[PDB]
């Protein structure tokens, strides 16, 4: 089966950053930049 | 900018580019239930 | 100097002010000294218990 | 939280003989299948199905409205156990 | 297959607060839909507001009058929530005049009745009165929309006259909420509620027409290229 | 599809009791009315974390 | 007066695939007030072509590979994932394009066969490598939607051993728009709009844009009569 990712999935980043994705938005609803390119993962300043 | 209402984010946000990696750990291995089942030998309990 | 809490709010949505600025509102018969955020806050709790008072 | 349950704890001196009475009262509510609620038809529960509204099918709920209205009698020593039942069968014939 | 066009509901109290139930929607309209009309309900709604004040014997906007209870600036206050409305779309500005003797509490219905304008609320507190106090006002007010400062508009009738805030917009709040709906095994459907307050001269429903309308008019505009 | 529907009516009013190890108080155990949603990871209000 | 009159619309366009829409001098604020809604639906709310279902021969699933062929079915359907064929036809709703290709070569885009009212935008995309004595005949499935359906989702299989591929119909690559300050007479706080659509030259970004207006303009009849 080819797995994509959905929301339960888990990510991390190597310096110890983890989480499960909780939420999948549409391109339309990300944060974008003023050329219009949307970011891709939104992370929480919270647990730095 | 915000996707949604298209105004800016109220503070300057630190984008960037990061390396995410997708672990071992999926829902899809680990949701479980259960209503009636196997039973234990001696005990008779549910098994697990 | 805001006669009521939706005037207050109401700059806010045109950018005259910030929440976190310090101005004068009229808030139940007081003429408060505080910003728009705290009366926001102040709002929200009041409209969760329907109870101004 | 449960609607009134400000309420419900209010009536009972100690919040588990609350539970005994809603749970008491939906096995009766089912037993008979509804027949026996002190609530009016406008007072009836109801769920929001694709065909439309019906009667809620939670005894529970019922139960919990029901003694908010204050229609409702409990306490210890009531009714023999047994006449009870023979009476309500006989008001209520399931 | 195209969803099928939604059903709108109003649940709409008196003349100044209504909800609006716009479902099934396609996902992510709700807000495509709710931000450009809540946008729009609070600074182009046309409206009327007052823009000057003059009181006689005083001088600047933070002085007292003797004689009454509230000072320059609580009378101010008292004016920003007048609620009037022009019965004549010629008509573009008013001057409301206003003679009072203590004791006395003088309320909105207190002003000279003007032609083609119409008190909204005439119970309004403006001031209250003592032995030997008087109050002599000309209030302007103006047609416009959005909220103006006093500073940026600077409107002055004649000398020592007060400029005050002109709170032209009708609309006095707007809040949208988008709830998940399902049409079937469509899960990611959208629900629009829009709940509107108003100060009573355009009801709800009104406004909600008219910024459905300015929306619209604008849409137009990509039409003739250069 | 019918099957779904049915189910949203048996659910009803009805509760599910929620459990994370370790329990060391009583609040590791709650009870929630299910919402049901498309997908396989239950989702969690954010004003139990703490007590979870 | 304060009421101000019909913006000056503006277009500029390099090919079929980038545009600049001017509109000015708009009332402060409905520069936001007009891009973002455009920009949500241009995103997600305009009908394009997509593959959604391809069969190669001799192959029975998407995980394995294929005889001469350097690349395995996997990466071939990602790179037939950035097809790009544009519909002549505003009735055609389907077709089925052949590719019968032989080592050694480098199959691109424009080896499938001609038809009728379809023409592929991105000739040059590599599709495989091809080495001596390795054969490639392959039938993609082009349909017409919206959105991104997922192939365990719609599940289109012309055949039996069809490979049912997710469709990301969206013809919209890029929307961005830009908010001026320009002035009109005595008024300093006027807006000038500029929408910036970036499409895969299926649909112009004019014609994108139109639809999205449209798109727009349908959804504010939904408000005419109340159900009370
Ligand atoms: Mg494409």
């Amino acid at each position: 089966q080819k797995r994509k990712l959905q929301v339960g999935d888990k990510l991390a980043n190597r310096h110890g950053n983890k989480g499960v994705v909780a939420k999948i938005l549409p391109v339309e609803d990300m944060p974008h930049l003023p050329d219009g390119t949307p970011v891709d993962v939104i992370l929480n300043p919270l647990g730095v | 900018y915000d996707g949604r209402t298209g105004e800016p984010i109220e503070g300057p946000i630190v984008v960037g580019q990061m390396f995410i990696m997708k672990l071992y750990h999926m829902v899809e291995d680990k949701m479980h239930a259960r209503s009636t089942g196997p039973y234990s030998l001696i005990t008779q309990q549910p098994l697990g | 100097v805001f006669a009521n809490p939706d005037e207050a709010l109401l700059a806010v949505a045109h950018g005259i002010v910030d929440l976190q600025d310090v101005v004068t509102v009229r808030y139940m018969g007081k003429r408060l000294e505080t910003s728009p955020g705290r009366i926001l806050f102040a709002r929200i709790v009041a409209e969760a218990v329907e109870d101004e008072k | 939280a449960e609607p009134g349950i400000d309420k419900l704890f209010g009536m009972v001196d100690s919040k588990y003989r609350l539970t005994v009475v809603v749970a008491k009262r939906a096995q009766q509510l089912l037993r008979h299948g509804f027949k026996n609620t002190v609530l009016e038809p406008e007072e009836r529960p109801k769920m929001q199905t694709l065909e439309g509204l019906f009667d809620d099918p939670n005894a529970v709920t019922w139960a919990m409205k029901e003694l908010l209205t204050g229609r409702l009698v409990f306490g210890e020593n009531l009714v023999p156990e047994d006449r009870l039942q023979k009476e309500m069968e006989r008001l209520y014939p399931v | 297959s195209k969803l099928k066009a939604p059903v709108f509901t109003v649940r709409t109290q008196g003349r100044e607060y209504g909800e609006f139930v716009l479902e099934p929607l396609e996902r992510g309209f709700g807000v495509t839909l709710g931000n450009p009309l809540r946008r729009i309900l609070l600074s182009s709604i046309p409206g009327t507001a007052v823009t000057s004040v003059y009181i006689e014997d005083v001088l600047h906007e933070f002085s007292t009058i003797p004689g009454v209870k509230e000072d320059v600036v609580e009378i101010i206050l008292n004016l920003k929530e007048l609620v009037v409305r022009f019965l004549n779309p010629s008509l573009q500005t008013v001057t409301l005049l206003l003679k009072a003797e203590g004791p006395k509490e003088v309320k909105a219905r207190d002003f000279l009745p003007v032609a083609d304008v119409e008190i909204m609320n005439p119970d309004l507190h403006i001031a209250t009165l003592e032995e030997g106090g008087r109050l002599n006002m000309e209030v302007r007010v103006d047609r416009g929309v959005g909220y103006v400062p006093a500073e940026k508009h600077g409107i002055k009738d004649r000398i020592n006259a007060i400029p005050v805030d002109a709170v032209f917009s009708p609309v006095r709040r707007v809040a949208f909420q988008v709830e998940d709906t399902r049409l079937g095994q469509r899960t990611d459907l959208d629900k629009l509620t829009l709940r509107i307050w108003t100060d009573g001269s355009v009801t709800p429903l009104e406004a909600l027409n008219q910024a459905v309308e300015i929306l619209r008019e604008h849409l137009t505009y990509f039409s003739n290229p250069q | 599809d019918e099957v779904w529907d049915a189910l949203e009516e048996v659910i009803h009013g009805k509760v599910v009791l929620l459990n994370r190890a370790p329990t060391l108080h009583r609040l590791g155990i709650q009870a929630f009315q299910p919402v049901l949603v498309e997908g396989q990871s239950i989702q969690l209000h954010p004003l139990v974390c703490e007590a979870f």
